[PDB]
RNA sequence: UGGCUCCACGAGGGUUCAGCUG
RNA sequence: CCUCCGCAUAAGCCUGCGUCAGAUACUGACAAUUAACAGCCCAAUAUCUACAAUCAACCAACAAGUCAUUAUUACCCUCACUGUCAACCCAACACAGGCAUGCUCAUAAGGAAAGGUUAAAAAAAGUAAAAGGAACUCGGCAAAUCUUACCCC
RNA sequence: GCUACCUAAGAACAGCUAAAAGAGCACACCCGUCUAUGUAGCAAAAUAGUGGGAAGAUUUAUAGGUAGAGGCGACAAACCUA
RNA sequence: GCUAAACCUAGCCCCAAACCCCCACCUUACUACCAAACCUUAGCCAAACCAUUUACCAAAAUAAAGUAUAGGCGAUAGAAAUUGACUGGCGCAAUAGAUAUAGUACCGCAAGGGAAAGAUGAAAAAACCAAGCAUAAUAUAGCAAGGACUA
């Protein structure tokens, strides 16, 4: 990505940004970078006004370079998508984003917009809770492999005992390689 | 080795391979010495296989199916590498207490820079060598004022940084 | 009349061109014929392990578990190469006689 | 006769005359190259 | 065409600033702190006119010799042009000779 | 390997050894119809002759039996947006003649 | 300060004859 | 039907009519020039070299000339690196100009003077012209056919 | 890198006549006498015919040197990047 | 109704504070490896020419003081002793503010010269008018109008 290039939801390698932001214009901004950011990719949260006033939802993804959020199957507006010719062909949604300090998160208990507070919790070591009551809330989130890739304990095996030889010496060694002769002495300025 | 130069003849054009996880620099620094002269050469030959694949793709205009994977090898190279040399690091501080493997000197160029000089390798000693004694380490006073105006230009464009980061955030104080 | 483009091999009149070469290092000397004298021990040797039976390769598993980075400090290497001194409560003095010799370097990568 | 053509080139003429070496011999020629430093030139010799 | 076609963004002005609201606090603080201060000593500003005010040529002249030996190279140069152009000027030229 | 100042031989020292090669290479597809027995190489500027039959006869176990290379340019033709030369690069190709008639054909990925 | 002859040469400067031709 | 053209090297450029795809020799992608030709040389200490070339043979000069190693010491390890494309370079231009050397003596190579009409004037170039033959003109300038003599410098 | 002069190591000069001459006629090349075209041109000096030299005080490639009241000049206030 | 026209932040300016900055590369730079720096500025310019002279530049508040002093005693020049010394903006807003989107593209053999320009928005994973024309060529007579007129 280049300075001055304003980031859509679609990511950097795509041709609907290539098209968005072609290398030869050239762009205003829009103010949005404070670290301590509560909501991420994976979250239920619950929009407060706009469209659908009042209601609740899953966060998909975070644009966190840019103050927006944009959640689950709420929030959408509609365009013609595909359709590859002159007719009317197909109808998709897309998802507008949404903006912080303007949804907020849900308690799984009390299933109200909430604000929440990074307290230090004897746990470990950071996590978030909230301020008017209690009730910690957590962090939000089968392969078995082909012919090149190791086992765990093939990858763990440990067999590295410290020795004051360079790879250059021991591999020398090992490989049984005898160099008699001895490197002359050159001048290194 | 034609044949390991390219992959597996079953995997030739099914639109993802399933390989994944990269080698990472706590399980070389777990692994021996002769043991990363070989995973080294394993990583090697696969490499070239990936950048064949990559070269093939180009030419006949189809998709790369595994540029993820040719990223692994490249970071898993990278951390080999990572690791041994800081072996050798270690290793050269304690039997030489010198920070770096290549001897060098502060030196000052003919426009008054001072510059790291690093050293060369040759064979005569340093006071007959021809060329090298052409070569000059020092400057001259009017590298003087030369030298004046870089510093103030570099402190120009110090001061523009520093005013234009203060007048963004007071932009931003009075949006907010 | 580009000062702005490289300047290479391909660039000059036919002396400049045989002159000046890419970065491939020297492997011999030219003498008194215009003949070269390939030498032997100025190429290099490729030191290839043997890499049949062998258990590691290229990528790991995902179900690899997780460890926090540990950089090797000389200090860590001392420890563990030389609790046998408290065992008993290596070392190069100088280096001219050492084939793969630390600071000023010997050996190649 | 017809005037326009005074660049003969040679890429040794231009080389020997105002190269890098060249500049750097003279003390205003380490001037010069001290100049477009300053200047920002990208290119600062032949 | 020259004239904007859509009127601007609103202008609004906090008149109770705190800036603007104290505005003009401890000017008369000698008058009325029995004289150990003096209003130029509240003006914030460059050393060199700062409890002064002078034309011109005298602004060069006093900038020269009040911050002129660290003053950037080619700020010097420029200043050192502006006043013998301006003494060229102000002595050589217009009516009233 | 390349980007590494490589020791100097004097007159009696040392083989040059190298663990750990710098140099990764690639099989291309001919464009001009070679023969059999003609694999074709792309390699870094800094990889002679020598170094890429000892790279293909050790790493590989490839018998060669004679390598060939040039230097191909790389356009410097093309202009951005601000009439500033892109410069795609220069590369080394090379042309290796296999041994006991080997006879390698490039395969057809992507079927 | 020469002077009188003086041969060859000239996309130099004039003149004559003959032819030839818009 | 045309051409002091064409091919090659040198110097200079630096991928600049190869394939494919796209838009209106342009754009992008993919390819490509492979060393045997050419370049990048020479371990020295002392020392040796009066004799031209010109078919070099008589013979002819004056302006008096380029080509050259030996005694000894050390030296067997062998063939890397780089150039290699094109309709090209210098003239702001796809410029009737500039451009070294070898070879072909009209080409075996390379090219196309006419977008399509009509057939006014003026203009450019050409060819032909009765009778006359410089009467033109500053002057036989240009054309046409070839020539003589005298002066001035 | 044009141009003036010089230095170093190179090259070119058909044929006929003549028989080593700054020789004759005349190509290649070098120059630029006359005319005509051209003039924002093909060209910030060209084109077309006509012409002068063409074994030499010749032309010419490559590299180098002389630098501004200076260089360089077979003096034209000539040339020294239109 | 075409061509257009409109826009606001990219940045910049002046102050304050605080002292700042792996490889290859002097050979033909960006190329693995072989037998020496140190010397008064001049002149334009004022003197209405110019010839002695002619401000400052070569760290020095306010006043003493434009005083003593110098000087074709003229243009002008000119002391000293002594004396009290926390960031902001009645700045620019894309021909402006920096040359700067860049010392780039382009020009020049070289030193060197040296540009131009962008504006849909919360999300694009969505309207009118410069000149010039056109809609719509012209009808005796003339600085193109004015007095007028039913016109
Ligand atoms: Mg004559
Ligand atoms: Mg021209
Ligand atoms: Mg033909
Ligand atoms: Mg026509
Ligand atoms: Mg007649
Ligand atoms: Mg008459
Ligand atoms: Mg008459
Ligand atoms: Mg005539
Ligand atoms: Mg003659
Ligand atoms: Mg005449
Ligand atoms: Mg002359
Ligand atoms: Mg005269
Ligand atoms: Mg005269
Ligand atoms: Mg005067
Ligand atoms: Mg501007
Ligand atoms: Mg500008
Ligand atoms: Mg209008």
């Amino acid at each position: 990505l280049p300075p001055h290039y304003r980031y859509g939801m679609s990511p950097p390698g795509s041709v609907a940004d290539k098209r968005k932001n072609p290398p030869w214009i050239r762009r205003r901004p829009v103010v949005v970078s404070d670290e301590d950011w509560y909501l991420f990719c994976g979250d239920t949260v619950e929009i407060l006004e706009g469209k659908d006033a009042g209601k609740q939802g899953k966060v998909v993804q975070v644009i966190r370079q840019r103050n927006w959020v944009v959640v689950g199957g709420l929030n959408t507006h509609y365009r013609y998508i595909g359709k590859t010719m002159d007719y009317r062909g197909t109808m998709i949604p897309s998802e507008a984003p949404l903006l912080h300090r303007q949804v907020k998160l849900v308690d799984p208990m009390d299933r109200k917009p909430t604000e929440i507070e990074w307290r230090f919790t004897e746990a470990g070591e950071r996590v978030r809770v909230s301020t008017r009551s209690g009730r910690i809330i957590p962090k939000p989130e089968t392969w078995i492999d082909g012919p090149k890739d190791t086992s765990v304990e093939d990858a763990l095996e440990r067999t590295y005992v410290p020795c004051l030889k360079t790879l250059q010496e021991e591999v020398m060694e090992a490989m049984g390689i005898k160099e008699t002769r001895k490197y002359k002495k050159v001048y290194w300025y | 080795g034609l044949e390991e130069f390219f992959d597996d003849p079953k995997n030739w054009g099914q639109e993802k391979v399933k390989s994944g996880a990269a080698w990472t620099c706590q399980q070389l620094r777990n692994k021996s010495n002769e043991d990363l002269h070989k995973l080294w050469y394993v990583l090697l030959k696969e490499r070239n296989m990936l950048l064949t694949l990559e070269q093939e793709a180009k030419r006949q205009r189809l998709p790369m199916p595994s540029p993820e994977r040719l990223d692994k090898v490249v970071d898993s190279m990278d951390a080999l590498d990572k690791v041994v040399q800081e072996r050798e690091d270690a290793l050269r501080l304690l039997q030489t207490g010198q920070e770096r493997a290549r001897p060098g000197a502060w030196r000052r160029d003919i426009f008054g820079r001072i510059i790291w000089h690093k050293f060369k390798q040759w064979v005569i000693p340093w006071h007959l060598n021809k060329r090298y004694n052409r070569k000059r380490f020092f400057a001259l006073p009017y590298v003087d004022h030369f030298l004046r105006l870089e510093r103030e230009k570099r402190a120009r464009i110090k001061a523009r940084k520093e005013n234009l980061e203060r007048k963004k955030a007071k932009i931003l104080l009075k949006k907010f | 009349a580009d000062r702005m483009s490289k300047w290479t091999s391909k660039r000059g009149p036919r002396s400049f061109r045989g002159r000046k070469g890419r970065g491939a290092k020297g492997i011999g000397f030219l003498t008194s014929g215009w003949r070269f004298v390939q030498i032997k021990e100025m190429v290099p040797e490729f030191v290839v392990p043997d890499l049949t039976g062998f258990k590691l390769k290229p990528y790991v598993s995902y179900l690899a578990p997780e460890s926090e980075e540990t950089p090797l400090t000389a200090a860590q290497l001392f420890s563990e190469a030389v609790a046998p001194a408290i065992e008993k409560d290596g070392f190069e003095p100088t280096q001219e006689g050492k084939l793969f010799q630390l600071y000023p370097r010997n050996f190649l990568r | 006769k017809a005037r326009g053509n005074e660049y003969q080139p040679s890429n040794i003429k231009r080389k020997n005359k105002h190269g890098w070496v060249r500049r750097l011999s003279t003390p205003a020629g380490v001037q010069v190259i001290l100049r477009r430093m300053l200047k920002g030139r990208k290119s600062l010799s032949h | 065409i020259g004239i904007r076609l859509t009127l601007p963004p609103p202008k609004v002005v906090d008149r109770w600033n705190e800036k603007r609201a104290m505005f003009g606090v401890y000017d008369n603080i000698g008058i009325l702190g029995n004289f150990e201060k003096h209003p130029k000593e509240l003006i914030r500003g460059p050393i060199w006119l700062r409890g002064w005010k002078g034309n011109e040529l005298q602004r060069c002249i006093r900038k020269r010799k009040m911050v002129g030996s660290r003053m950037f190279a080619d700020d010097l140069h420029n200043l050192n042009k502006r006043i013998r152009y301006l003494y060229k000027h102000f002595n050589r030229h217009g009516k009233f000779r | 390997a390349r980007n590494v100042v490589y020791p100097l031989y004097r007159l009696g020292g040392p083989q040059l050894r190298v663990f750990r090669t710098n140099f990764f290479i690639q099989l291309v597809r001919p464009g001009v119809a070679q023969p059999e027995d003609t694999v074709q190489f792309r390699i870094p500027m800094e990889m002679t002759r020598v170094d890429l039959r000892n790279y293909l006869e050790g790493i590989y176990n490839v018998p060669v039996a004679a390598v060939r290379t040039r230097v191909q340019h790389g356009s410097n033709k093309r202009r951005d947006h601000r009439n500033v030369r892109i410069k795609k690069p220069d590369y080394k190709v090379a042309y290796v003649q296999l041994a006991h008639g080997q006879t390698f054909t490039f395969p057809d990925l992507f079927p």
